[PDB]
Formats: structure tokens, C-alpha cells, sequence
């Protein structure tokens, strides 16, 4: 009467065991089994220094690929106030608003391959190819690993990086509307996705949800405003939301947000104090002696980086929101270099709490559509 | 004064086969290696780039790599992503439930040793070969998206290194032992209800 | 009549039996999971022949 | 953070590992004058999107 | 160390909380009675409280008792730094059971569930109180800095 | 009734066709497009001057 | 001529999300049956001559 | 890589599938397992009879030709149900029942 | 035996196949029926190859982060494999796959691995033109 | 309608084809796989047990209406063949015939039979 | 059900399977059978496995008082994975020696 939907899990985000009753074709009750990917970072996080712990974050974080280092650098640099310049802050803003894209693609593409869009799977990978070159040439191998040191960042991104957005920077803009005209076309696209897994706003805030999946009910709880994160807020933007919260609302809110990414990028590349990197490159040779360059502004590193630094009792929380969902790393402010206790608060662990309450009296196909639209991944969940 | 010496080759390995009965299995194994199909599996920090192996950056489907999402059908599985203690007691079922010409390999340096999960943690398993016999170990976390194709090319020769008499080294015996228990049963814990 | 014949021919020869390169044939596969060797070969055949 | 340019980078990958215990990388043969993509006679690599020109 | 806005509104009802002082990050901290974790939960939402935060475990010292932590905030259209309220309730290895807020607001269906195995303190007001992170096969309570971390072949020096 | 059905049965089909044929002639330039994807394994990608391989 | 339809089906394979068997039965029964009867009802009088 | 192009790739996959150690799961056996795909393959193989190819190249006049084709097209579901039920577990029972 | 035309006599050669290997395994199949038995090496990794083919050389195991000096003093792989070989065996067919304080396995090291055939039937490996060719590496050596 | 000898030869040949393929596979095959082999796939849980998975309530109505509406065709075929041969009376007769089942289908449509 | 620690060369099956096929994969799980390394990583002569068979009672009867949970299965497999290591570290048993990949879970031989 009950069968598991397979630990092999013929889905996007890895391994998920779903034990569910089956009355021939329709289901009555389903249950998830989690815990199969225990990265156990909460253990090692005490028996390590900072720099040896730096590449650890983009390991259980390879879909987001960047939304783990924001808070992982907040604790070392933003807590003890090792003053981060506003230019390096704008560089980090470029990073974060490109990771918004890194998430939008790696959801919508697979979301297209879950909803019923059979062809565009390779299309979005062909679009994403350029972000690979960017992440490679910026700091690291493929996921740009080790782009956040403590006193700033690893190294200012090279010259062929910042001023060279233009190709994808105006390509994807005209490319967005492709998906918007394709989704409203062939209502078989739309018929199966409309009117499934609907959720309200009061339960969206009562269940602890977050992200565009929650913003899609007129909640607009977008945490890209509530925090003076590295004094980023000089830029302008446009809140992305909807007023339903269901799967189609999820698609709408996650297709209407990436248009702001390149907008913020355009704000930065010309609004960064250094602007492009070749600009600051050709400017630090005529005024090598002294200027606002290399001062509290225009400096990648403030003080020496090293695995030696003591801490006081200061247990600070940040609810840094990713387009998948919120994230937080609370930690008992300890007097020792490495602290007593570590903690993570991922969106995946705060998303599936409604999962068994989502698929109610539905069919297997309905479960497939809801689980493809919910924008969920493992890695973040287990930690 | 050698420790743990290797067993002696029992057979003299002295035989000669006819070409009209050998080239058959030769080309058969040539097809068996030149028509391999992947089996879908991917979990963690050494997997994601496998997807890029289907697009315009890397295309291993150019060689007929038909990705099958079923154990009993396919023969090539990539243990991508770092494996932990769990999800393994059901992983090996896959290797147990596919035809014999498997010749499985590894992928991800965190699967040959458990690299970035090897200081102190009661979850990660030290390598994969302590769970399943595979042939090639692939480095990289993430694994180099080109090194996997090169290792596939490497393994592509081992099958071509097979003969007609080699189609007997997959037959099994049974060391089935007759030993009972005396303990108390435990009812099912994974109760599927909300 | 040709329109009806053409649209019916799709589902009559199992097109599509699975909607997506990732989505299965509605459970994990189209009743050909355990069918490993010449069995799945014959099913591939019969599909193409329909 | 190394004193005199000791730890460096390269880029190849033909690790035909038939056993884990065959990975002792000592001083100089690590050099090996690696693949040298431009130094090969069967390679003509055009630059990708973010490395080629605009349009 | 003094009272809070919640106490400022609640003292008129003659049921006072545990008045603890400021936090370390730059905010305040409070405390509620362990066995009376339901009164605070039913009064806070009446005041308007419907979002939790910092669902973490704790320990008193290496070789110490257990505890639990609950920060709280709200969601509103026009909001300016919602009040930072924190609770840190201590409990002993003996009779380690504190009420849960699962039945008042449904934001912690799985939040407390990880602590049902993580540290050696379970909680009622939560069905399905079983292991998730650690395999069901295992029985022990890890992550205690005084807990005997399994000295098996796979942790200590194996040469 | 049926007169509303006798009026809308052509409308449903005409919407279906206006979408299907439109997507068909749009993806026409895709099925016979003029892009060239990744070449053979002898055509590896270009590598700029910041990565990490064999130390 | 049959190759043309092979190619048409190949193209259609990447243009529509094939329906679920909650819509497939509806389409096969309440959509194709009436018109596939009406075309015969028409061709009767059409071939009446 | 299967020669110049995949002109040999197809028969290569065929020959590979040829051996592939047919498994014959426990629940359900040769009583219906091998009997399943035989009906499937014959239902479409026999249909090749009345199909013509050119001017005087029909294999049989068979005045009931297209009728025979329609009749043989509605025998496959029997074989599909048999195969999907030749095993015991799900993902094949309902997986074949749906089709 | 087209390989037999250039293995028994020369005992020193290098395989220049296309860079796919899908045409060379048939050659290795034939050389199991004379007394030649396979030893694939993938030479990359070892130091001066002399002590890897004649001497007891300490192969330092992949370390586990800790444990200063710990090397299991591994043995060579020529005389022991002879001891396991029957007295009915023509030669030790060996493949230096990666012929393309370490010691660079340069062409001098291949000459010094071309003497153990004379004083193990070794064949170097290096991909080349689409046609599977073979060439005496000793003349290429230096 | 002259010689179905080709039909009979094709029948016997195409019926020997599947058993021939099965036997050819069996000859050059491995006598191996003494593993568990008692569980099918896409169920890495090593599960077992269960029944009463039918949902026949819905599909049974479809099967019934199809079985009833099928008999129309094998009666239409002798009529569809004999239109011009005979006069136009068979036209009216078959119109009455088909219209009866059109009314039947209309009824099955109105009252809920063809459902989700 | 049949939730056993099926690790390489350690498969303590919690269900009766000592036919060619168990005919249910469990045979109602009333015997707790075990098969030793089907991949032939080690070649077995009866006398060598006789000590393992004798100490099987030491592991199933001498130190078992906990219910049928995989906790006990790890309690068995732990010493099972080191009895073989001891039996090899004194040279009484050796490796596969066949035409497989010939992998070395414990590394290559040594010189004592």
C-alpha cells in the first residue's frame, strides 16, 4: 500500500527518500527521510582556525556557491570591525548579485526540466558557461573558492572581469523575455503548474518560510534592505514579489528577480570607487605616492592576514537572505581564537518543514511538480 | 622478509584459442566498451559538474553515453559527491542489482579518501573501495570536468583487454553459513505517517 | 481526419512515455526496469517499430 | 604566504589511479614540463565567451 | 540586568518573567521558566510574536549540564529593527524535557527535532521525537564536549 | 449549453495552434541553428592566469 | 514522406510538455472522439455523390 | 567516435544489449517473463505484411489489410500489462498499467 | 603476431597509438599465451626508477595529516614477481604508461629501463597519429 | 484474398524470431548472478511487502465505455465497404446505428463517467 | 525489515538467505545468515575460515543482549573488519590474485 519514491531519487537535487502510501494512482500520505549527507561541519568548526576553515564553506554549498561565504566572513571581519572599504564592499556586492544569477539559473533550468520544458535544459547551461570563466578567472578553480579572506577578500578581481560584463551583461537581458514568452505559450506548460501547492502568506510567516517562495504572497520579506551589509545600500533596486505563493507564483517571482542582478552590476561597475579593475590599474601608476587610492578606500586588505586572532564574548546573528532562502550562523562569543560552539541555519532545513503538509490528497505527478517548483536542494539541509 | 605476500598463480596460464572464436568476443567487448551507459547518482561536494557533462562545455553524450536512471539496466555508475555512513547501505544495492559487465569507477577525491571530511566526524566513509570494488579513482573536489573523460578513455582499454575465457570470472559461489540468533526483534521505526 | 490520426499516433507509439529527460516514465521507468538485456532491447525495438 | 615562491600551481589531470597508495610527489619530476596546451601540435583553442572579444 | 518591553507590558498582569541582562553582540537577553515554556508562548503571539530564531543546542561547560536557546522577532510592512529578544533556558541531564512551541506557532516543525537526538535533551509538544541527523541505528547523544566521542577505528590514530 | 461549445471548440483549437505553430516556427531557427557547441576532446577550453592544478 | 513525419515528431518532442495521465484521458476522450466522429458524419454526405 | 559517425553505434548498442546477463527476477518467472515481450514484438512485426513500398511490391493483397493492421495494433496492451505484471514490485505494475 | 615481430627481438619499444585506446587492447590480448604476463605501471610518481625495479625502496604511504616519519619500506616488483612467475615464462611484459626528491623519468631513465629487458619486456606509452604505430624508444632516447 | 501462404510463413518466422533471440542470448550468456536477485529496482531501500494498490474505480469506467463503444467499428466496416455497391438505404441504416451510440456517448459525457 | 550492514566483505544479513536465492530476499528474517566477500577479495581455504566460524558464536552468543538493531550489526562488523586484518598481518591469508582490478584496501605488501 506504501512504496518509497526512491533514494536513487530521479530528481534534480540528489538523494531524497519519500515513503508514501499509494491507492493505485493517488497518494494519501508521504514522508521524507533526511540525514543521508551529513557533512558534520558543526563538529570540525571548533577544531580549526579561520583560513584553514575558509574553503570549507563552498563544499556543502555548491548550488548557491557563494551565499555561504557572506556570513562566514561576517563573523571574522564584520564582528571585530576590521574596517572593510566601500570599494571592496562593492566588489563583494558584484559577487553577491552574480550569485543571485548563479542560483536563478541552477534553479530555473532544472525547474524547466521538472515542470515539462524538455528542451531548454542544455540551453541554460549554455547561458551559464560564461559564469564559469568568471568564477575561474576571479579567485578560484571553478566555484571561485577562497574569494573571501578575513581582512577583505583574496585579491581584487582581475581587469578582464569587471569591465567585461558587457557580453552576458546585455545578452541575458534580451534573453530573459524568451522564457517569459515560452511559459505563457503552450498552456500545457501552464495548466499543469497552475493551481497546485498553493500557500498563503499568514502560513508562510507562521511556518518560518522565506525567499521568493514566500515573497510570492505579497509579503515582500526581501532581506536585501534590512541590513547595512558592508554599506551596500547606496545602490538602487526593485523589490520582486507576487501575490499567490504557489508554484506558478514561485516561477513568476524567480523570473522577475534576476532582471535586477545586472541592474545592480551596472550600478556597481560605474559606481565602484575603483570602477573597473583596469581603471584602478591604470590609475595607481600616476598617483603612486599618496591619494584616496590605497587609503581606507581602494584597498583590498586592511591589516595582515594570518591564523592568529583572539576574540571576546560576542555572539552575533545575521539573517542573510539568499534567493533560495535565509541563512544564519549563530556562535557563542568565546574568548578563544576558535570559538566554543558553531551553528548554521539553512533554508533547506527551514523549507521541508511544510513539505509533508504541501502534498495533500494529490497525485504523484502533483508531488513531482511541487517538489520541482519549491526550489529545494540538499547539501544545505544536512550540513 | 616480505609482509603480506601475494598468492601464487595457480594455473600455468598456457592455452591457445582460434581467431574465428576469439575475434567474436573481441569485437563484442569492443561494443560493450563503446556503448556504455551512465547510471544516475549524485549527492554532494563532488557532483555538480557532472551536469555540465551534458552541455556545450563538456559533452560525454557524444560517445553514446545514454544516462539511465535505473540500476538493473545501466552498467556505469559515478559515485559523485562525498558519501557518508548512510545512503551507503542502499548504495551498494545498486551495484548488486545490475548485470555483471559493470566495471565501476570512482569520482571525487573525497570518495577515494574523504579529503575535506577527514579530521573528525562520525558520518563520512573513508574512501569508496571499502564499500564497493571499483576500477579507477578520480581526484578533485570538484573533480576536473575533463579528467573524468580522460579516465573513461583509460578504462575504455581494460574491456578491450578481455578474451573469450575471461567470460567466466564473473561466475559466483556461495560461502553461505548456517548460524542462527537468539535476540529480540525490533519493530519498524520509519513509520510513514504525519 | 489527418490531424486526429497524427496527434493520436504520438501516444499510440508511446510518445511521450516520459515528459522530460530527467522526469521518469511516470514512476521510475516505463515497466522495463528489471528488463536488462535483450528484453529492453526488444522493447526499444517495438517502440521504434510502432 | 610561502617565503620564496615555493608552493605554486600548474594544471593537468591524467591520474590513472589503479591504487590509492601510488601518489608520492617529491621534488622535481612534479615539473615534468606539463601538457603545455600551446606547445602541442594538435591543439588550436579559440577563447571562450569571457576571454574572446565583444560580439 | 533589568526587565524588558515584554515585562513592561506584562507586569500589569502580575506574572513576571526571568529578568536577565544584555547579550554580548549588542542586544538584550531574557529568560523564561523551563516548565512554564507555554505561558510565554501563548502571551508573546498575543503581543504579536510569530517568528523564532537561533534554534541551537548548548552546554554549560566541558563536563556540564545542557540548555537551549530561542531568539524571537516579528514580520511587518513598516518595521525598523524589530526588538531583539533572546531566551536561554538551562536544564539537567536528569529529566531533560522542556515544552515546545510547535503547537502554538508552526515555524519549528523540524527545528527542535534535530535537538531530539543531537544533545541529550528531548522535548514534548512535538510528535515524531526520533533521530534524524545521526542514523537511527546509533543510540548515543553526540556533540557534548564531555561526551565520549566514539574511540573506534575511524577517529583516533589509525597509523 | 452547446452553442457556446460550438463557438469555443474552434477557439480552443485555434489557441492551441497559434501556440504550437508559433513555437514550431520559432524553434525552427533552433533545430537548424548556426551555433557550434563543444568540439571533440582534442579541443579543450582556454585557461586564463588564475586557477589551481597540480601543486 | 514518412521521414518527414519522423522529423516532425522529433521536433515536437522538444516543443511540448507531454501531458499527465489526468489530462491525457480527457484529451483522448472528450476532444478527439467528437471531431473524429463528425469528420465521418461529414464525409458520408461528402461521398454521398 | 563510433567510427566516422554513429552508423555502427546503433548495432553496437544492439550487440552490447545482446549479452547483458538477463537477470529474471525472483517473483514472477519464465511462466510470464519471457512470454511478455514476445507478444509486444510480434504485434508490430506481423503488421509489416500489408505495408506496401512501391509499384507492385506488396507482400500480400489481403483485401482485409488495413483492418488486420488495426486489429494487430490493439494487441500490444495485453503484452504491456503482462510484462508490467510479470514482476511484483511497483514502478512496473502501475508503470505498465498507466500505459 | 605483428607485435611479436617487434617485441621478442627488440625488447625495447614504445606504443604510439591514437589518443583513445580503442584499437590497442587486441594487441595486449595476444601476449598472454607465450609467457608474457601484464604489469601496468603508470610510471608517474616514483623517483629514480632503478630502486623501483631492483631495490627495496621505501614508498612513503599517503599520510594521514599526522604521524611523523612513517614509511612502510615497500619492496621492488621484479624479483618477487619472478618468484611468483612459473619457470615456464618467456618475459615480463611491462607497460610504462606515463612515459610522456623525485627524479624526472627522462630518456636516460628509459635507457636504464631498457637494460632490465637485456640484463622485463618494457614498452613505453605515448599517444600519436591515428594509425597505431610502434617505435624503438631507445633511439628516441637521446 | 488469393494466397495467405506468405502470411502463414511470416507468422511462423516472426513467431520463431523471439524464441530464437532468447535462445541465442541464452547460449552465449553468463552462468552467474547468484546475488540477492529477489528485489526489482529503483527502490534502494530494499523494501518488500504491500498490496491493495488498485485505483480500479476510475479506470474501470474508461475500460467499460471503451468495450461498449468498440463494437461500433466492426459493424461499420461491412457497411463502410458496401456503400457504393448497394444503394443509399444502408446510409440511413448506418446513420441510425451511429446516432444511437452518439446519444449514448452524450449521456456518458453529461453524467460523470469520463473523469480525472 | 532486512536492514543489514552490507559493507564490503562484511554483510551480516539480518534475514535467512542461504539458498541460491532466498525466494523472498528475507525468508521471513528468522536465521540471520551471512556471506563472506562475494567479490573474492580473499581466497578462502576452509581451515582459515574455521576460526572465524568458531568466533562467530563468540560474537553472536557471548556478547549479545541488545535487540535486533544495526547497532549490534556495527558491534559485529567492527571486530569483523579487524579479525581479517589480524589474520592477514600474520600472513595466514592473502589477497584476491585473479583478473580483477586487484585493489588494496589495506595498501600494498610490506617488509615487516
Amino acid at each position: 500500500m506504501i512504496v518509497n519514491m526512491g533514494p536513487q531519487h530521479p530528481s534534480m537535487h540528489g538523494v531524497l527518500r519519500l515513503i508514501v502510501t499509494l491507492d493505485g494512482e493517488d497518494v494519501i500520505d508521504c514522508e521524507p527521510i533526511l540525514g543521508y549527507l551529513h557533512r558534520g561541519m558543526e563538529k570540525i568548526a571548533e577544531n580549526r582556525t579561520i583560513i584553514q576553515y575558509l574553503p570549507y564553506v563552498t563544499r556543502w554549498d555548491y548550488l548557491a556557491t557563494m551565499f555561504t561565504e557572506a556570513i562566514t566572513v561576517n563573523a571574522p571581519e564584520f564582528l571585530e570591525n576590521i574596517q572593510i572599504p566601500q570599494r571592496a564592499s562593492y566588489i563583494r556586492v558584484i559577487m553577491l548579485e552574480l550569485s543571485r544569477i548563479a542560483s536563478h539559473l541552477l534553479w530555473l533550468g532544472p525547474f524547466m526540466a521538472d515542470l515539462g520544458a524538455q528542451t531548454p535544459f542544455f540551453y541554460i547551461f549554455r547561458e551559464r558557461e560564461l559564469i564559469y570563466d568568471l568564477f575561474e578567472a576571479a579567485t578560484g578553480m571553478r566555484m571561485m573558492h577562497n574569494y573571501f579572506r578575513i581582512g577583505g577578500v583574496a585579491a581584487d578581481l582581475p581587469y578582464g572581469w569587471i569591465d567585461k560584463c558587457l557580453d552576458f551583461c546585455d545578452y541575458f537581458l534580451r534573453g530573459v523575455v524568451e522564457y517569459q514568452q515560452l511559459i505563457t505559450q503552450n498552456p500545457i506548460f501552464l495548466e499543469r503548474v497552475e493551481g497546485v501547492g498553493f500557500i498563503s502568506g499568514e502560513e508562510a510567516v507562521n511556518w518560518g518560510l522565506s525567499g521568493p517562495m514566500l515573497r510570492a504572497s505579497g509579503i515582500q520579506w526581501d532581506l536585501r534592505k534590512v541590513d547595512p551589509y558592508e554599506s551596500y545600500n547606496q545602490f538602487d533596486w526593485k523589490v520582486q514579489w507576487q501575490k499567490e505563493g504557489d508554484s506558478l507564483a514561485r516561477y513568476l517571482v524567480r523570473v522577475g528577480e534576476m532582471s535586477e542582478s545586472i541592474k545592480i552590476i551596472q550600478q556597481a561597475i560605474e559606481k565602484i570607487p575603483g570602477g573597473p579593475y583596469e581603471n584602478l590599474e591604470v590609475r595607481r601608476f600616476k598617483k603612486e605616492k599618496n591619494s584616496e587610492w590605497n587609503d581606507f578606500e581602494y584597498k583590498f586588505l586592511g591589516k595582515k592576514p594570518s591564523p592568529n586572532f583572539e576574540l571576546s564574548r560576542q555572539e552575533l546573528y545575521v539573517r542573510v537572505e539568499a534567493p533560495k532562502g535565509e541563512l544564519g550562523i549563530y556562535l557563542v562569543g568565546d574568548d578563544s581564537l576558535f570559538p566554543w560552539r558553531w551553528k548554521i541555519r539553512p533554508p533547506g532545513f527551514i523549507n521541508l518543514q511544510i513539505l509533508p503538509q504541501l502534498v495533500k490528497k494529490m497525485k504523484l505527478a502533483d508531488i513531482m511538480t511541487i517538489l520541482g517548483s519549491i526550489d529545494i536542494i540538499m547539501g544545505e539541509v544536512d550540513r | 622478509t616480505v609482509m603480506n605476500l601475494i598468492e601464487f598463480p595457480l594455473l600455468d596460464q598456457t592455452s591457445s584459442n582460434s581467431v574465428i572464436s576469439t575475434t567474436l568476443n573481441d569485437l563484442s567487448n569492443w561494443s560493450r566498451l563503446s556503448s556504455l551507459w551512465p547510471l544516475l547518482y549524485g549527492t554532494s561536494c563532488c557532483f555538480i559538474e557532472f551536469a555540465s557533462l551534458i552541455g556545450s562545455r563538456f559533452d560525454f553524450d557524444r560517445y553514446g553515453l545514454v544516462p539511465r536512471s535505473s540500476p538493473r539496466q545501466a552498467d556505469l555508475i559515478l559515485t559523485a559527491g562525498t558519501v557518508t555512513m548512510k545512503m551507503a547501505p542502499s548504495l551498494v544495492r545498486l551495484y548488486e542489482q545490475m548485470p555483471e559487465p559493470k566495471y565501476v569507477i570512482a569520482m571525487g577525491a573525497c570518495t577515494i579518501t574523504g579529503g575535506m571530511f577527514s579530521t573528525d566526524s562520525y558520518s563520512t566513509v573513508r574512501g569508496v573501495d571499502k564499500l564497493i570494488p571499483v576500477d579507477v579513482y578520480l581526484p578533485g573536489c570538484p573533480p576536473k570536468p575533463e579528467a573524468v573523460i580522460d579516465a573513461l578513455t583509460k578504462l575504455r582499454k581494460k574491456i578491450s583487454r578481455e578474451i573469450v575465457e575471461d567470460r567466466t570470472l564473473s561466475q559466483n559461489k556461495k560461502r553461505c553459513f548456517t548460524t542462527s540468533h537468539k535476540l529480540y526483534v525490533r519493530r519498524s521505526t520509519h513509520t510513514g505517517t504525519y | 481526419g489527418f490531424l486526429v490520426f497524427l496527434i493520436s499516433s504520438l501516444a499510440e507509439c508511446e510518445r511521450l512515455p516520459f515528459d522530460l529527460p530527467e522526469a521518469e516514465e511516470e514512476l521510475v521507468a516505463g515497466y522495463q526496469t528489471e528488463y536488462s538485456g535483450i528484453k529492453y532491447g526488444l522493447f526499444y525495438l517495438v517502440s521504434y517499430l510502432n | 604566504y610561502c617565503p620564496t615562491s615555493c608552493l605554486s600551481m600548474t594544471e593537468e589531470y591524467e591520474l590513472s589511479t589503479y591504487d590509492r597508495h601510488e601518489l608520492n610527489y617529491n621534488q622535481i619530476a612534479l615539473s615534468r614540463l606539463p601538457i603545455s596546451i600551446m606547445g602541442d601540435y594538435t591543439i588550436q583553442t579559440i577563447r571562450n565567451s569571457s576571454e574572446s572579444k565583444i560580439n | 540586568m533589568q526587565q524588558g518591553w515584554l515585562s513592561n507590558w506584562l507586569v500589569k498582569h502580575e506574572v513576571v518573567h526571568r529578568s536577565l541582562g544584555f547579550d554580548h553582540r549588542g542586544i538584550e537577553t531574557l529568560q523564561i521558566k523551563a516548565g512554564d515554556w507555554d505561558s510565554i508562548a501563548v502571551i508573546l503571539y498575543v503581543y504579536g510574536y510569530n517568528y523564532l530564531r537561533s534554534q541551537c543546542a548548548y552546554d554549560v561547560a566541558p563536563g556540564g549540564s545542557l540548555a537551549s536557546v530561542y531568539h524571537l522577532t516579528r514580520i511587518q510592512y513598516g518595521i525598523d529593527n524589530p526588538e531583539e529578544v533572546c531566551i536561554k533556558v538551562f536544564a539537567q541531564k536528569d529529566n531533560p524535557r522542556i515544552p515546545s512551541v510547535f503547537w502554538i506557532w508552526r515555524s519549528a516543525d523540524f527545528q527542535e527535532r534535530e535537538s531530539y537526538d543531537m544533545v541529550g535533551i528531548s522535548y514534548d509538544n512535538h510528535p515524531r521525537l526520533k533521530r534524524i541527523l545521526m542514523p537511527e541505528s546509533w543510540i548515543g547523544w553526540p556533540l557534548r564536549k564531555d561526551y565520549i566521542t566514539p574511540n573506534f577505528y575511524e577517529i583516533q590514530d589509525a597509523h | 449549453p452547446m452553442v457556446t461549445g460550438f463557438m469555443s471548440y474552434g477557439q480552443q483549437t485555434i489557441r492551441a495552434t497559434r501556440y504550437i505553430g508559433q513555437s514550431f516556427i520559432t524553434t525552427l531557427s533552433h533545430t537548424n541553428r548556426l551555433p557550434i557547441t563543444i568540439h571533440y576532446p582534442y579541443e579543450k577550453s582556454i585557461t586564463p592566469e588564475r586557477f589551481r592544478g597540480r601543486i | 514522406k514518412a521521414y518527414l513525419f519522423l522529423f516532425i515528431s522529433i521536433t515536437i518532442r522538444w516543443t511540448l510538455p507531454r501531458m499527465r495521465m489526468d489530462q491525457l484521458l480527457n484529451l483522448g476522450w472528450k476532444f478527439l472522439l467528437p471531431i473524429s466522429l463528425g469528420n465521418l458524419l461529414l464525409t458520408t454526405s461528402f461521398q454521398l455523390v | 567516435y563510433a567510427g566516422p559517425l554513429g552508423l555502427l553505434q546503433a548495432i553496437a548498442d544492439g550487440t552490447k544489449l545482446l549479452f547483458k546477463e538477463d537477470i529474471l527476477p525472483s517473483r514472477g518467472d519464465i511462466s510470464l517473463f519471457s512470454i511478455g515481450p514476445s507478444i509486444a514484438v510480434i504485434s508490430v512485426l506481423l503488421s509489416f505484411l500489408v505495408i506496401p513500398l512501391g509499384y507492385h511490391f506488396v507482400l500480400a493483397d489481403l483485401s482485409i489489410g488495413v483492418f488486420l493492421w488495426i486489429a494487430i495494433s490493439s494487441i500490444a496492451p495485453i503484452g504491456l500489462l503482462m510484462a508490467g505484471y510479470s514482476s511484483n514490485n511497483k514502478y512496473s505494475f502501475l508503470g505498465g498499467l498507466r500505459a | 603476431g605483428r607485435w611479436l615481430d617487434d617485441v621478442e627481438k627488440h625488447k625495447a619499444l614504445a606504443i604510439y597509438p591514437p589518443h583513445e585506446g580503442g584499437y590497442e587492447g587486441r594487441y595486449l590480448n595476444r601476449l598472454r599465451y607465450q609467457g608474457y604476463y601484464f604489469l601496468d605501471l603508470s610510471a608517474r610518481g616514483l623517483g629514480d626508477p632503478e630502486s623501483t625495479l631492483t631495490k627495496i625502496h621505501p614508498v612513503c604511504p599517503p599520510s594521514l595529516g599526522r604521524q611523523p616519519v612513517a614509511r612502510w619500506y615497500f619492496p621492488p616488483e621484479v624479483d618477487y614477481r619472478l618468484s611468483l612467475l612459473h619457470p615456464d615464462a618467456k618475459g615480463l611484459i611491462v607497460w610504462v604508461y606515463e612515459a610522456k626528491r623525485l627524479q624526472v623519468l627522462s630518456k636516460a631513465e628509459l635507457q636504464f629501463l631498457a637494460m632490465l629487458p637485456d640484463l622485463v619486456r618494457v614498452i613505453a606509452e605515448c599517444g600519436n597519429w591515428r594509425k597505431f604505430i610502434w617505435k624503438p624508444l631507445k633511439q628516441i632516447s637521446g | 484474398l488469393h494466397e495467405y501462404d506468405i502470411f502463414w510463413t511470416f507468422l511462423i518466422i516472426a513467431s520463431l524470431i523471439p524464441i530464437l533471440a532468447f535462445s541465442i542470448s541464452g547460449l552465449l550468456a553468463p552462468v552467474s548472478e547468484g546475488p540477492e536477485k529477489l528485489s526489482s529496482y529503483e527502490s534502494g531501500i530494499e523494501p518488500m511487502g504491500g498490496a491493495w494498490v488498485q485505483f480500479r474505480i476510475r479506470y474501470y469506467m474508461f475500460a467499460l465505455v471503451f468495450v461498449v463503444f468498440d463494437v461500433e467499428t466492426v459493424f461499420l466496416y461491412p457497411w463502410a465497404m458496401s456503400f457504393d455497391v448497394l444503394g443509399v438505404s444502408v446510409f440511413i441504416e448506418a446513420l441510425i446505428f451511429v446516432l444511437i451510440l452518439v446519444v449514448g456517448l452524450v449521456y456518458a459525457w453529461r453524467k460523470g463517467a469520463l473523469e480525472w | 525489515q532486512w536492514l543489514s550492514c552490507t559493507t564490503r566483505h562484511v554483510r551480516i544479513y539480518a534475514a535467512y538467505i542461504d539458498p541460491e536465492t532466498n525466494a523472498f530476499d528475507q525468508t521471513q528474517t528468522d536465521k540471520l545468515t551471512l556471506m563472506l566477500d562475494p567479490t573474492e577479495e580473499f581466497v578462502w581455504t576452509d581451515e582459515t575460515c574455521q576460526m572465524v566460524y568458531n568466533e562467530f558464536q563468540d560474537l553472536v552468543d557471548h556478547y549479545e543482549g541488545a535487540p535486533l538493531s544495526e547497532y549490534t550489526l556495527r558491534l559485529i562488523g567492527s571486530d569483523l573488519e579487524h579479525y581479517i586484518r589480524k589474520l592477514l598481518y600474520d600472513g595466514e591469508i592473502k589477497y584476491n590474485m585473479r583478473s580483477r582490478v586487484l585493489n588494496f584496501s589495506m595498501g600494498k605488501p610490506r617488509v615487516k
